RNA sequence: UUAUAUACAACCUCAACUCAUAUGGGACUACCCCCUGAAUUUAAGCAUAUUAAUUAGGGGAGGAAAAGAAACUAACAAGGAUUUUCUUAGUAGCGGCGAGCGAAAAGAAAACAGUUCAGCACUAAGUCACUUUGUCUAUAUGGCAAAUGUGAGAUGCAGUG
RNA sequence: AAAGCAUUGUGAUGGCCCUAGCGGGUGUUGACACAAUGUGAUUUCUGCCCAGUGCUCUGAAUGUCAAAGUGAAGAAAUUC
RNA sequence: AUAUUAGACCUCGGUUUGGUAUCGUCAAUGAAAUACCACUACUCUUAUUGUUUCCUUACUUACUUGAUUAAAUGGAACGU
């Protein structure tokens, strides 16, 4: 299935710019601080996991 | 089994596989009637777990309802009263669109009981629902003792009385504290109690 | 534009190798109406005469339904999994061809949910498995398996990526196919 | 873009690095590098954390250190390969030198001792405030636990201006199992030695000189 | 088959019938459930408030109905579905903080009854409705069996849970 | 009231009006029409005033300036 | 140090031994003393996938509208 827009709109805000803005944009799409923190830690877990298996 | 994948697949409603599936299923079901028979349940994972079985006669009907608040039907010679009374265009029903959905099916089909209802699509002016409905005088709904409760007479038009799962939520029924004042039942059972004025014999 | 889980179906196992699929799956039809309980009147001699375990003689046939075949692949008891392209809504099949790859089971998609239903003696069958491999006919099962695997299992890296649908059609492509006639010919007849 | 005598597009398993007994064609052994990069952390101000990759192993490092002492260094160290300089041959190092055709700054890092705070702040102005070879008593060596093992593979970081450090992480005179031994020790020690740090780093790219840089996950 | 030129099939979505069988509207008003919703009044004026989450209007049932076996309390030495009475209590709160309004836990009673699904490695559709034929014994939308005849059912029926 | 006179809007995905909502009237209409108003047959004329108010103008763009969006500070609420 | 090379080693190149080689790692003299060697940066150039008071053009499949008793629409073809 892949991601929704607001996951892909914040995966690109997680590779570069302002992890504090990956938690203002996720606290508007969810929107609580406890669910934003739980999703920013699981998009940034398959950001790094696909940083493994995109090559090999 | 398959039935557990369908539960998660259908949670991905903002995806791309499951956006261009209930894209093509809101411009089929809106090129037909307001109220419509269905040969299947279109989501047979949510149909069961609401009560549907694949037994004759369990029956599914689609509706659509019109997605907004309630314009107050005052005559454009609008509401005469004190200024708290003047609201027309920003008021909301107390029953939801799903509540009112299976209400509109229970009337038009008086020979069948409404069990439960379920969202299948929506876009901007019409949410629409399947409704699991049951032919209660069938010789297989009545002879089979699991479903057999709704063949009784306290289940005549339950969906018009707040007794299906959708009509139930409008009422405000729970435990404990937050759900306090409908505490005898209804909400009006509770005003009757809380305002009940017992003169006693021995008093 | 169709998102590339759709379509896998419709890359559905073109005719000359899916004709020998049902040449094989004609031997593992589940039941026959009289022959199910003709076998259960061959249990009546076990009531008084046989006095042993003679009439079972372990079965081997296909497994229908989609909730059954999901737990033939999650245990890897399944050796060949047939799916159906024309399933509605889609979701009772949409998880399946990715899971036959994640569990490594050679899957195929055939044309027909009525095609499979008429071999399980019912209306529409939606998907199947094959837990059995029975030894006398593993040869023609053999080169079915890899011939199924090339376009379904080894292709699961662009099947995950490439699908468009997206046809323009049919007087709209015919309108601009006059424009690519003329815009080309304006600088193809540019010399005079 | 990157040679694959050490694989990097094929990502790394621990089972593949022990093939590297057949890595080296060369007999002579020079340095492979500690290369740390402190971005998001500016060290030019007082922002400074002081740790060392404390190796329990000896990957054979190729160099020399001259040290100090005024009744403070070698009352214990004459069984510890030492000289006990009387600590004021340091203007032997500041604009005087050891000899012609080898410099006095030709060492690893220097010794902030106990009697020589008389000498530190500006008298090392054109000697060691100029040079950059001077740590403090943060050195993890004042002849206390690791004197020769300071010279032999335990040395800390005093940082580059453009944040590109090059000192010894190890060498190419390792065994076939020592490639998974140096970073195997910092799986607990430098995970929070980075001060005030959730994870402000990712660049862990151990450079070799006789090969491509070993890049880590 | 499908130059839409011979059939053939099977599904799927939908039709039609003075087809077989059935089901539903309407009444009552005291109580009951779902809705919609005022103004007189009081505030010594009056708009929020009050009246009132009420009169009136609409719909749906039963001899009761609704509710109901915890996404509940508490902060204990802990209690344990629902509903009714007593007390909490005209209290906490709410309010042009004005007029006014206003519950609940605990405690004491009456009564007490508990459960079922969906979703798993149930591990041979193991289920159901018709119809006909034997054949029971209400004037039986019954009882059993046979044909397992025709269908529902693998887009998931039973049992376990 | 009228006939005459004048002004206004409208070329239709329009003007005007109804409608709770769907939808309708004018409309079996189409500027010599439909709709909105003032004056009141003919004759003779209908002066000056756009300061106030109303109506109006692609048009004046930055004095004002909504929610949404965007940026920053903070552990967040949130404030700028 | 490597490069190179013949011999010990290897089936051989190759390793090794030694010779030769560019500033140098070091001197001079300072604000870094720079061999043998890398994790790279700002003016820019590429090449693959990125907030917006973004911007213009184009498409059809949502949707809107008209017309028809839903009859000849879009392409080619010969014959002139």
């Amino acid at each position: 299935v892949g991601h929704a827009p607001y996951e892909k709109r914040t995966m690109e805000l997680l590779k570069v710019s302002k992890d504090k803005r990956a938690l203002k944009f996720l606290k508007r799409r969810l929107g609580t601080h406890i669910r934003a923190k739980r999703k920013r830690e699981e998009l940034s877990n398959i950001l790094t996991q696909l940083r493994k298996a995109q090559t090999h | 089994g398959a039935y557990r994948y369908m539960q998660e697949l259908y949670r991905k409603k903002q995806s791309d596989v499951m956006r261009y599936l209930l894209r093509i299923r809101v411009w089929q079901y809106r090129q037909l009637t307001k109220l419509h028979r269905s040969p299947r349940p279109t989501r047979p994972d949510k149909a069961r777990r609401l009560g549907y079985r694949a037994k004759q006669g369990f029956v599914i009907y689609r509706i659509r309802v019109r997605r907004g608040g309630r314009k107050r039907p005052v005559p454009k010679g609008c509401t005469y009263g004190k200024p708290k009374s003047h609201g027309v265009n920003q008021l909301k029903p107390y029953r939801g669109l799903q509540s009112i959905a299976e209400e509109r099916v229970g009337r038009r089909l008086g020979g069948l009981r409404v069990l439960n209802s379920y969202w299948i699509a929506q876009d901007a002016s019409y949410k629409y629902f399947e409704v699991i409905l049951i032919d209660t005088h069938h010789s297989a709904i009545r002879r089979d003792p699991k479903i057999n409760w709704i063949c009784k007479h306290v289940h005549k038009h339950r969906e018009l009385r707040g007794l299906t799962s959708a009509g139930k939520s409008s009422r405000g029924i729970g435990k404990g504290y937050r759900y306090s004042q409908t505490i005898g039942g209804s909400r009006r059972a509770a005003w009757k109690r809380k305002n009940r004025e017992h003169m006693h014999r021995k008093r | 534009k169709v998102p590339p889980p759709i379509h896998q179906f419709s890359q559905t196992l073109d005719k000359t190798t899916a004709v020998k699929l049902f040449k094989l799956l004609e031997k593992y039809r589940p039941e026959s109406p009289l022959a199910k309980k003709l076998r259960l009147k061959k249990i009546a001699e076990a009531k008084a005469k046989g006095k042993d375990v003679e009439p079972k003689k372990k079965p081997s046939y296909v497994s229908a339904g989609t909730n059954t075949v999901t737990k033939l692949i999650e245990q890897k008891k399944a050796q060949l999994v047939v799916i159906a392209h024309d399933v509605d809504p889609l979701e009772l099949v949409l998880f399946l061809p990715a899971l036959c790859r994640k569990m490594g089971v050679p899957y195929c998609i055939v044309k027909g949910k009525a095609r499979l239903g008429r071999l399980v003696r019912r209306k529409t069958c939606t998907t199947l498995a094959l837990t059995t491999v029975d030894n006398n006919d593993k040869a023609n099962f053999g080169k079915v398996l890899e011939a199924v695997k090339t376009n379904f299992n080894e292709r699961h890296e662009e099947i995950r990526r490439h699908w468009g649908g997206g046809i323009l059609g049919s007087k709209s492509l015919a309108r601009i196919s006059k424009l690519e006639r003329a815009k080309a010919r304006e600088l193809a007849q540019k010399q005079g | 873009m990157a040679s694959k005598v050490s694989r990097d597009t094929l990502y790394e398993g621990v089972n593949g690095l022990l093939e590297a007994s057949a890595k080296k064609k060369r007999g002579f052994l020079e340095t492979v590098e500690l290369q740390i990069g402190l971005k998001n952390y500016d060290p030019q101000k007082d922002k400074r954390f002081s740790g060392t990759v404390k190796l329990k192993h000896i990957p054979r490092p190729k160099m020399k250190v001259c040290i100090l002492g005024d009744q403070q260094h070698c009352d214990e160290a004459k069984a510890n390969n030492v000289d006990f300089m009387d600590a004021e041959a340091l203007k032997k190092l500041n604009k005087n030198k050891k000899l012609v055709k080898k410099l006095a700054k030709s060492y690893d890092a220097f010794l902030a001792s106990e009697s020589l705070i008389k000498q530190i702040p500006r008298l090392l102005g054109p000697g060691l405030n100029k040079a950059g070879k001077f740590p403090a008593l943060l050195s993890h060596q004042e002849s206390m636990i690791g004197k020769i093992e300071e010279v032999k593979s335990t040395i800390k970081f005093q940082m580059k201006k453009v944040l590109c450090l090059s000192v010894a992480v190890g060498h190419v005179g390792m065994k076939s199992d020592e490639l998974a031994q140096n970073v195997n020790l910092s799986i607990n020690f430098l995970v929070s030695l980075l001060k005030k740090n959730w994870q402000n780093v990712r660049s862990l790219h151990v450079k070799s000189s006789m090969g491509p840089p070993q890049r880590l996950y």
